[PDB]
């Protein structure tokens, strides 16, 4: 086109490429969910297939624990995604030593989202494809929060949103099944909604599925097989109803 | 010629050639004058070809000989802004070589400098190099008369007797045919007066033409000191001869 | 036309005055967990009980080369100085190696250094925060 | 050869005869200026500048197109206002510093040199383009009257008689003209004769037209530069009108 | 000074005579009270007809010194042959502008075609004078009166050498840090001339 | 902005391959041909010294250079590029091992210093990659005689024997069928002479042909005697006339 | 290059020390940016020794009205219960200071904390000016109201880059949120930052101690805690009350 | 597409690196490296790129190198970025050794290494490290650890894996004759075979191969790396009868 | 980089908390002979009966120092690289005036701090040269000079028989005399001489134990 090849190059109709070109890399990776309940958040990520000679005990989680109460799951490339996080750390562990009082979730996100806009002001950096998702509970009270951010810097609030490769279908699926009145009130309703959803798209639940749950208090506990349980208690109702 | 981005920097061709080295020596010469430097037995001289096409031009603002130090001359073929630039470089590292090792520069020794700042200009992209031939003329304490010859590419070497120009090849073979005719690689003369006389012949041999005394450019390095010759001097010269 | 290096003191201090260390969370405050220089480090006492010799030492080269280009400036004109300084910076811009610091081979012959050992040559000169390639990538691009 | 394709978009590029387009370029935009000549006569230098007669409402007392650098340096310029105006500036600063380095005024030589180099130093980078301006200047010093002038590859000459502009070349025969008249020497006041005569000569493009003629002679105006009065100006238009 | 650092204790006197300009000193370098060496060449050559003496700090002077060596040299690459006032004033300002760290004295004497010889001085502090004659060193104090008394303007060559003579002679008896032989160079349109006085000479004066 | 970065000079093609790295290892296949061989006890080291117009003076130039006294190094390709990197492996050396530990590096070491400066120069956006091929031969306590070949992208690799330049694929097939297990430094010598005698197009004299040796040690050129310990230098170089006796005999 | 051609080109200016942008910025000579820093600059000697130098250079009384003013600080007492935080200072000073109002001695940095101010009044406050502005800048881009410890912390921060420059301040940040509840912080000049329960600051702050502690208890009234601190007070009188919504002045 | 490869902060309008995929590609023209991590020890060996018999086999440092007692690692790809890379290493090392008198665990070492080359994928001007490592280790926190980083700064955990220029073949040589039980020298037949079956040159001479185990027990329970002499190597394939 | 100003703050603390030779050089009518005593004392204790202070900045350019021994060594050795590096760019014999340029700008550098008094004789093909060299960066030249607390008496016996004219013999002997009379008459000198002797246009011959 002429107007693609610098992120500093305005397009006559007003879009800039290559933030598309970025969304673009990123719709290509794994699949990324993240459900609000009433008092708890489930992230759940999608896992390729696992090859016979690769080793799974220290195979990687998708889901990383950026502070005791905070959580990040991403869509897009690892590495860039492993710079993020590891930067979101620091600055985590930066401003509890500053000011005495761990990162709120808004505040984290929106750092994120100011370092990939800074990633974006100069011609000799390329900016990080990564989109993630950054879950927890304010270290003040029982209220879940769930964020989006892009990687041109745009960070957004949502209740339930999908981020990777086919995720119309799973964004679809949450939107004819997710109420914003009633959201699901326990953690296991929550846990099988993100379930279901992410079977939408993924070929075997047994074994590229993981589910993080985070709860208040700062607690946050993975599940393991309890997957595959509900996998298969989402299977035998479906085959109940038919 | 050139084709992709190696036209106005310096990075290897496919076919592992410098272009912008090749045309800054095509540059050389374009000033279509021809010079000569000789070393005798306790002298050395450089003559370089003047050319006064215009007459509304004065003769004597006209050179390309310059007094870099005490002790060495320079020549340079090419045009005479960056002869010039040439010039200040040199005398600026002369004169801190004298300040640094506490004994003055000899000509070796600046002409390896100014082959490793071409070298930088060669290597850098964003830096050009200096479309001009530098040769430096002496009496070294330790090598007796010296002349040294450097390029744009950062090639620096020393010669026996060197001639530079549009018309190079025929003065090179005639000082060819003079040595072995002669085999002392020098010239036997013990007075830089003969030196020059001997010089402005085999120009004017080479060359096909006679000169007048504002048609040459005469530098002569002692041990003591390097100095120009003016008109009357040259004069003299061919009217000696 | 300075030989020993002056004005090596500061005029006024601040908390933010450096600039590349300064928290996301007060902008006006640095960053004492990034800054990995113990954490027990005041600003103030870098400016009492300094050994008398350090600031002409760090400050020597420069002073020389100042020196030279004045000298310069006052025989040759102001063509000399701004074509050495425009070499300098152009070598010195050009050059990223974030996993060396060691000096290029051409800011060494500019500054007829070629053929020279000092003792910074000899003695050019665990962490975990700011020591990996991207925070050098944006120190130089000023992200 | 005048075009030189592909290797004309940059400063810095030697093309593969060896030449630089954008310096030539920066002469072929010198060549549009307006003409300006310089002699030199026995003891002095005289500038001659044909201007062109702009709108009655520019001030006739504040506008000068001849610019003066030092008491001893006079200066005129053909190309580009700008250009020529911060060359200009550049001169002043240059001879400033070195008298009051030196206590002396700086000889013209010097001045040239710094001049030339300072100009050269523009053709060596991508990021800067070559000043579009020839400038004559000159001026009288101990060692007596020089006259100079400068192209914009940073190349100067010393010159007994110097013309630039668009009425350049038949100038520069009338000036061939001079030096085949009066071989011996030249006086002052001939000197400014000939300068309006060879600027009425060579002006013939119609529009009206000006003349600004100044001299600087160790015999006339103790070694300054000064322009030329009401009365030797009107002197000289009448004989200039005459010779024609 | 610092401590344990030389100083430089001399008997310097440049005086100006019809012909040009003659420099004379002294040859003692002293620790105090042990003489170093008894034989020193304090007549440093700045430019070949431009000399001088120094006082004060030993390094500081030598650096001063050759960077104003260095300085001429640039500038005679340009512009040929300098001036003894513009080496006084590269020494003026060296001396000044460093003269919170750096204790230096410089006696020049110089000769050009335009000026004829001339003498300038330029004592701790960094202020120069230009001065038809000068006195300078520890053994200066014991002969300004003499000096006074004995001085004329366009003198010979001559009698400005046993001027010289005398004088230093005196100032070498009178002080403890004044040495054995006498150090003179005359600067003239000719050339550059050296001189040497014993003690067995002067003494007798 | 777009002034504190330059783009990388060096780029891979679609096909996997530097295209600077390959164009100037064809500029160093462009240059003359140096050879080296290593021995049971010592190491030779040879190249050819072409020259201008017939005027100018061969010895003033060498193409081969002491880098340590143990250690020495020719090249194949530009004169300028191994003029500079040898000054920068002199200054190295002293720097990093002399000034450290009191000893001169061994060739290993200093072969590794110069492929990591050669490879920061294919890393940068600011200089081409360098367009010289070096052969290194030197000495050390630990490990005898060593020869190494450095490429432009900063590879190096030991030697038996090799050859760069023109006249290299011809020199290798020689030297492969010349090279035993059992040779000495004079059979080094004769047969890197008769691999030299097949390249040149001109005069095959000592005039035109560089030789070194890094064989025993040479007290007559330490410059100083009375430390038994001190020893002189491994590194000589042959001079023109030993260069013509040996080509006057076998 | 223009630039490298410039700062390459030339006394005057140089002697008037208007080559530095600093100087050029303090002077207001181009511009106002002097009241644009949100982080201050302050000034130093150009010495090897500025701390001795201001140490000799301060400790030094010639003119009264030339001394740096230092705070009251006879008896602050202040304490947490279930209501609140009650503050209590004296309505102490006469020395040629005739005002229209009488002088304050607890800083107002923001309608929610309140500063006890000891040690150099100056010092005291321009930082807690400082310090109310960054909590200010705090609560507009956080969208909440910034806790007691945060500030504090801040607050010692501050302080602890300066430590030993000379500075003597001496607070009491006190305050109440939602979040929290009552809280009360300690910060010196030193760099020490303490919470507590029951703090006592100046001349008499033992005897003022004691009787709060004799009868302390965390289940009182506001009449019965307002009563307990103007008698520790008066042991050895300006009262604020700190609630959720804010300070109230009970001065008696 | 010629329209976004010139730079390599570029994205291309499906989203795709350029530079990355031919620093990627540039992998399959060197030699085969395959690491197999038994029960009790694991197994480097490396194929070497010898056209030539004057090249000295005795100096057997062209594939396998040692970052400190107990991490060692095959290189893929160009050597000067490799030694680049490796020396920046060992430096790691030696510092986390010094900062905490511990030895460094292989997972650390190999994100640095993976976050250096991946910031080399990010500036403008700075091309990819065009190598690949096989990292082989051992640790308190997981024992045995198998691990594999590219030029796009990814690294994975293995048990059995090839780098190279015939990946695909030695992949499916290890899937189909891999057991989790196998020894160190069961590991080592399958090395050999698997280099002997997926060769260019049918001679699998000694002057071809670089091996390395490393090992536990040792003294007593130390653990111990072994680059095999190419004499070793010999003997080896004597023993398995491939020679 | 370069020197390092560490731990300066706390080696200040800890010292306010109670946490606590004879050289000749001699000029003779074709070359110089310096000469040095070969005991090392760590104050009254002999540390060495037999140590080498005559080090070589290059083949033919030796000296000898005094002050600070770590201080001589290191400047000494830092002289030789720089030295060295010099005479292979230019492909020369080293000069003694390069030496001398070199050490004064370097002692100048640092003020005095680094303490190093040094004779350094040698020479180059200008001729034979001798220098004194003071910590603070002043230079002077001489025809014999003496360094160390020997000093004087050295300086004693080269006064009383010095002359312009002498040969190689006659110079070794006189600067073997005035090693002896230092080692005699002055309780920091003892053992026996090392001698090191450089003519025009022959090897520098270096004697050690020459009288024991």
């Amino acid at each position: 086109s002429g107007y693609d090849r610098a992120l500093s190059i305005f397009s006559p109709d007003g879009h800039i490429f290559q933030v598309e070109y970025a969304l673009e890399a990123v719709k290509r990776g794994t699949c990324a969910v993240g459900v609000k309940g009433k008092n708890c958040v489930v992230l759940g990520c999608e896992r390729r297939s696992t090859l016979k000679l690769q080793d799974t005990r220290i195979t990687p989680s998708k889901v990383s624990k950026i502070d005791s109460h905070v959580v990040l799951s991403f869509s897009g490339l690892n590495a860039d995604s492993r710079i993020l996080i590891e930067k979101a750390r620091v600055e985590a562990q930066s401003h509890r030593l500053t000011l005495e009082d761990p990162v709120t979730v808004e505040y984290l996100t929106r750092y994120v989202a100011g370092v990939q806009q800074r990633y974006t002001q100069s011609g000799g950096v390329r900016p990080f494809g990564v989109s993630t998702l950054i879950a927890g509970f304010d270290p003040r009270d029982d209220e879940p929060k769930l964020y989006q951010t892009e990687p041109s810097g745009i960070y957004s609030s949502w209740s339930a949103q999908t981020i990777g490769r086919n995720s119309k279908t799973v964004r679809e699926f949450l939107e004819k099944n997710y109420d914003r009145k009633e959201p699901p009130a326990t953690v296991e309703e929550c846990v099988k909604l993100t379930v279901r959803s992410l079977l939408e798209v993924v070929q075997t639940g047994a074994k590229n599925i993981e589910i993080t749950v985070v709860k208040p208090d700062s607690d946050i506990v993975a599940l393991s097989e309890e997957i595959n349980q509900y996998v298969t208690q989402i299977e035998q109702e479906k085959q109940e109803q038919q | 010629s050139a084709a992709g981005y190696d036209r106005h920097i310096t990075i290897f061709s496919p076919e592992g050639r410098l272009y912008q080295v090749e045309y800054a020596f095509k540059a050389t010469n374009q000033t279509n004058i021809n010079s000569l430097a000789v070393r005798g037995k306790d002298c050395t001289v450089v003559i370089s070809q003047k050319k006064v096409p215009d007459k509304l031009l004065d003769p004597t603002t006209v050179s390309y000989i310059f007094c870099i130090s005490r002790t060495i001359g320079m020549v340079v073929n090419g045009p005479i802004p960056d002869a010039r630039n040439a010039a200040l470089r040199a005398k600026a590292e002369a004169a801190e070589f004298r300040y640094k090792y506490g004994y003055d520069m000899p000509c070796d020794v600046l002409a390896k400098r100014m082959a490793n700042l071409s070298q930088i200009y060669t290597q850098r992209a964003y830096m050009r190099p200096l479309g001009v031939i530098l040769t430096f003329v002496s009496v070294d304490e330790e090598l007796g008369p010296s002349i040294y010859k450097t390029d744009p590419a950062g090639y620096y070497v020393g010669y026996k007797a060197t001639a530079t120009g549009p018309k190079q090849q025929e003065i090179t073979t005639n000082l060819e045919n003079h040595f072995k005719k002669s085999k002392i690689d020098h010239i036997n003369e013990e007075s830089w007066e003969k030196v020059v006389e001997f010089a402005i012949t085999h120009m004017i041999d080479a060359l096909g033409t006679e000169f007048s005394k504002n048609d040459l450019e005469v530098g002569v390095a002692t041990k003591d000191k390097f100095f120009t010759l003016s008109a009357e001097n040259i004069e003299e010269r061919l009217v000696a001869i | 036309m300075n030989i020993v290096p002056q004005d090596t003191f500061k005029s006024q201090v601040s908390t933010d005055q450096d600039k590349s260390v300064l928290s996301s969370a007060v902008p006006s405050l640095p960053d004492t967990l990034r800054q990995q220089e113990g954490g027990a480090v005041p600003l103030s006492t870098q400016l009492n009980d300094r050994h008398p010799l350090e600031s002409t030492l760090k400050n020597w080269e420069t002073t020389q080369r100042q020196r030279q280009m004045e000298q310069y400036r006052q025989i040759f004109g102001i063509a000399e100085p701004m074509k050495r300084t425009m070499e300098m910076e152009i070598v010195n811009r050009t050059d990223f190696n974030p996993l060396s610091t060691n000096g290029s081979i051409h800011r060494d012959i500019l500054l007829n250094k070629e053929c020279s050992i000092d003792w910074e040559d000899v003695y050019p000169g665990s962490t975990m925060v700011g020591d990996d390639v991207h925070s050098k990538i944006e120190k130089q691009l000023g992200i | 050869t005048s075009i030189g394709t592909g290797y004309d978009l940059s400063n810095s590029v030697f093309s593969p005869d060896g030449r630089n387009f954008q310096v030539e370029y920066a002469v072929k935009a010198v060549e549009n200026g307006t003409t300006s000549i310089g002699i030199k006569c026995n003891d002095g230098v005289v500038f001659a500048v044909e201007k062109l007669i702009t709108s009655k409402l520019l001030v006739p007392q504040k506008n000068v197109k001849i610019q003066v650098v030092d008491r001893h340096i006079g200066c005129v310029y053909s190309g580009l206002i700008p250009d020529g105006r911060h060359l200009v500036n550049r001169g002043r600063e240059e001879a400033a510093s070195f008298k009051k380095l030196y206590k002396t005024p700086i000889p013209i030589p010097a001045f040239a040199d710094r001049l030339g180099q300072y100009v050269q130093a523009h053709t060596l980078y991508n990021s800067v383009r070559p000043f579009g301006v020839s400038t004559i200047f000159g001026g009288v010093d101990k060692n007596g009257a020089h006259l100079y002038m400068l192209e914009p590859s940073g190349s100067y000459w010393g010159y007994k008689g110097a013309a630039t502009g668009k009425g350049r070349q038949s100038a520069k025969a009338e000036l061939e003209k001079l030096v085949d008249h009066h071989p011996e020497g030249l006086s002052a006041r001939e000197a400014v004769k000939q300068a309006a005569k060879i600027i009425y000569l060579a002006h013939e493009d119609k529009k009206d037209f000006e003349l600004e003629i100044s001299w600087c002679s160790l015999s006339e105006t103790n070694g300054l530069h000064k322009f030329v009065k009401g009365d030797l100006l009107q002197e000289a238009i009448d004989f200039a009108q005459k010779e024609i | 000074l610092k401590k344990g650092e030389v100083s430089l204790g001399t008997s310097i006197m440049a005086v100006t005579f019809k012909d040009g300009v003659i420099l004379g000193a002294d040859s003692r370098t002293t620790t105090g009270a042990y003489i170093a060496n008894r034989v020193t060449d304090k007549l440093t050559r700045v430019h070949d007809k431009i000399w001088c003496c120094r006082s004060g700090s030993a390094a500081d002077t030598q650096a001063i010194a050759d960077i104003v060596q260095y300085h001429l040299e640039l500038y005679t690459s340009q512009y040929g042959t300098p001036s003894t006032e513009t080496a006084a004033s590269v020494f003026k300002e060296l001396c000044y502008e460093n003269k919170d760290n750096l204790t230096a004295g410089i006696i020049v004497a110089g000769y050009d075609d335009k000026n004829k010889g001339e003498v300038y001085t330029i004592p701790l502090g960094g202020s120069v004078h230009k001065l038809p004659y000068a006195i300078a060193g520890s053994g200066s104090t014991f002969i300004y009166g003499y000096c006074d008394k004995n001085f004329r303007e366009n003198m010979s060559k001559e009698e400005t050498v046993d001027f010289i003579k005398h004088s230093l002679s005196q100032a070498i008896k009178w002080d403890g840090s004044s040495g054995g032989v006498i150090r003179m160079v005359v600067l003239t349109a000719a050339g550059v001339e050296r001189l040497i006085f014993y003690p067995d000479e002067y003494e007798q004066l | 902005m777009t002034d504190r970065y330059s783009f990388s000079l060096t780029t891979f093609s679609p096909s996997g391959k530097l295209g600077q790295i390959d164009y100037a290892l064809t500029a160093v296949k462009q240059g003359v041909t140096s050879l080296g061989i290593k021995a049971t006890n010592g190491v030779v080291i040879a190249t050819e010294k072409k020259s201008s117009s017939p005027l100018a003076m061969s010895e003033t130039l060498s193409k081969v250079s002491l880098l340590t006294p143990d250690i020495g190094a020719v090249y194949s390709g530009m004169g300028p590029d191994y003029r500079v990197l040898v000054d920068k492996s002199r200054k190295v050396a002293h720097t990093s091992y002399k000034r450290i530990y009191g000893e001169y590096p061994p060739t290993k070491l200093l072969v590794s210093e110069v492929a990591k400066i050669m490879q920061e120069a294919t890393q940068s956006g600011g200089v081409r990659p360098f367009g010289v091929s070096l052969l290194i031969a030197g000495h050390d306590e630990f490990n005898g005689f060593s020869l190494y070949q450095v490429d432009p992208s900063g590879s190096y690799f030991p030697w038996k024997a090799t050859a760069i330049g023109k006249g290299s694929v011809a020199a290798k097939t020689f030297l492969e069928k010349r090279w035993n297990d059992e040779l000495e430094l004079e059979d080094a010598i004769h047969i890197a002479l008769l691999t030299l005698k097949e390249s040149v197009e001109g005069e095959f004299n000592g005039d035109t042909i560089e030789l070194a040796i890094i064989g025993d040690e040479n007290p007559d050129l330490l410059g100083y005697t009375g430390i038994p310990t001190d020893k002189g230098p491994r590194f000589r170089k042959l001079t023109s006339q030993e260069i013509n006796d040996r080509l006057e005999a076998l | 290059m223009q630039a490298i051609a410039d700062s390459f080109s030339v006394r005057l200016v140089k002697e008037l020390q208007y080559d530095n942008e600093q100087n050029l910025e303090s002077d207001f000579v181009t511009g106002a940016s002097q009241f644009q820093r949100l982080a201050p600059s302050l000034t130093v000697p150009p010495i090897a020794s500025p701390q001795q130098f201001l140490r000799a250079h301060t400790d030094d009384s010639r003119n009264p009205d030339c001394k740096i003013k230092i705070a009251h600080g006879t008896t602050t007492l202040a304490f947490r219960f279930q209501g609140g935080i009650i503050v209590a200072v004296d309505s102490r000073a006469a020395g040629n200071w005739v005002a229209s109002q009488t002088v304050k001695k607890v800083i107002e940095i923001n309608p929610f904390l309140l500063g006890t101010m000891a040690g150099g009044a100056a010092d005291c406050q321009f930082w807690e000016t400082w310090l109310g502005s960054q909590c200010r800048l705090h609560e507009l881009r956080e969208k909440e109201r910034i806790s007691v410890a945060a500030a504090s912390k801040i607050l010692s921060n501050l302080v602890y880059q300066y430590k030993g420059a000379g500075l003597s301040m001496g607070t009491m940040i006190c305050g109440y949120t939602r979040k929290e509840g009552p809280t009360i912080y300690y910060v010196d000049s030193d760099g020490t930052r303490l919470k507590g329960d029951i703090f006592c600051v100046g001349s008499g702050q033992t005897f003022a101690y004691g009787v709060l502690d004799s009868n302390y208890k965390w289940d009182l009234s506001v009449e019965d805690a307002l009563y307990l601190g103007k008698r520790s007070i008066l042991a050895a009188v300006n009262l604020y009350h700190v609630t959720e919504d804010g300070w109230i002045y009970h001065g008696n | 597409s010629r329209r976004y490869d010139s730079r390599t902060t570029i994205f291309s309008p499906e989203g795709r690196l350029y530079q990355v995929e031919y620093a990627l590609e540039s992998i399959s023209h060197a030699g085969t490296a395959i690491g197999i991590m038994a029960s009790d020890g694991i197994v480097l060996a490396a194929e070497r790129k010898v056209t030539s018999t004057l090249l000295e086999q005795d100096t057997s440092t062209e594939k396998l190198y040692k970052l400190n007692d107990k991490i060692a690692v095959a290189v893929a790809g160009l050597t000067a970025d490799a030694e680049i890379l490796i020396n920046t290493a060992r430096i790691h090392a030696q510092n986390y050794l010094k900062t905490y008198n511990e030895d460094i665990p292989v997972e650390i070492l190999v994100r640095r290494l993976s976050d250096i080359k991946q910031g080399y994928t990010q500036h403008g001007g700075l091309r990819p490290f065009g190598v690949s490592f096989i990292y082989a280790g051992y640790d308190d926190r997981y024992g045995y650890q198998l691990y594999t980083s590219n030029p796009s700064g990814n690294y994975t955990g293995w048990k059995a894996i090839s780098v190279g220029a015939n990946t695909s073949a030695a992949q499916t040589l290890l899937q189909m004759d891999y057991k989790d039980d196998m020894k160190v020298d069961d590991a080592i037949e399958l090395a050999l075979k698997t280099l002997s079956k997926t060769t260019d040159s049918s001679a699998l001479t000694y002057d071809r191969l670089e091996f390395a185990t490393i090992r536990k027990g040792a003294n007593d329970g130390e653990v111990y790396q072994k680059i095999f002499k190419p004499q070793e190597i010999k003997d080896i394939l004597v023993k398995t009868g491939i020679t | 980089a370069g020197l390092s100003f560490d731990n300066y703050q706390r080696n200040n603390f800890l010292a306010e908390n109670s946490h606590t030779t004879t050289i000749v050089g001699v000029k003779f009518n074709n070359g110089v002979v310096i000469a040095a005593d070969t005991r090392s004392t760590q104050g009254p204790i002999v540390a060495d009966k037999n140590c080498a202070k005559l080090h070589r900045i290059s083949p033919k350019i030796w000296c000898a120092g005094a002050g600070t021994a770590a201080d001589t060594e290191a400047v000494t050795q830092l002289i030789g690289s720089n030295i060295e590096l010099h005479s292979l760019y230019t492909s020369r014999e080293p000069r003694v005036v390069s030496a001398l340029q070199m050490l004064k700008q370097h002692l100048f550098k640092y003020q005095g701090h680094i303490g190093a008094y040094l004779i350094v004789a040698g020479v180059d093909p200008t001729g034979s040269h001798l220098f004194s060299i003071h910590a603070h960066g002043s230079t002077d030249v001489g025809y014999y000079l003496s360094l160390g607390s020997g000093s004087l008496a050295a300086m004693a016996v080269l006064e009383s028989h010095w002359k312009q004219d002498l040969t190689k013999e006659e110079a070794i002997k006189l600067a073997s005399d005035a090693i002896q009379a230092g080692i005699w008459n002055d309780l920091g000198s003892g053992s026996n001489v090392d001698v090191c002797v450089m003519e025009i246009g022959k090897d520098a011959e270096y004697l050690r134990n020459y009288t024991p």
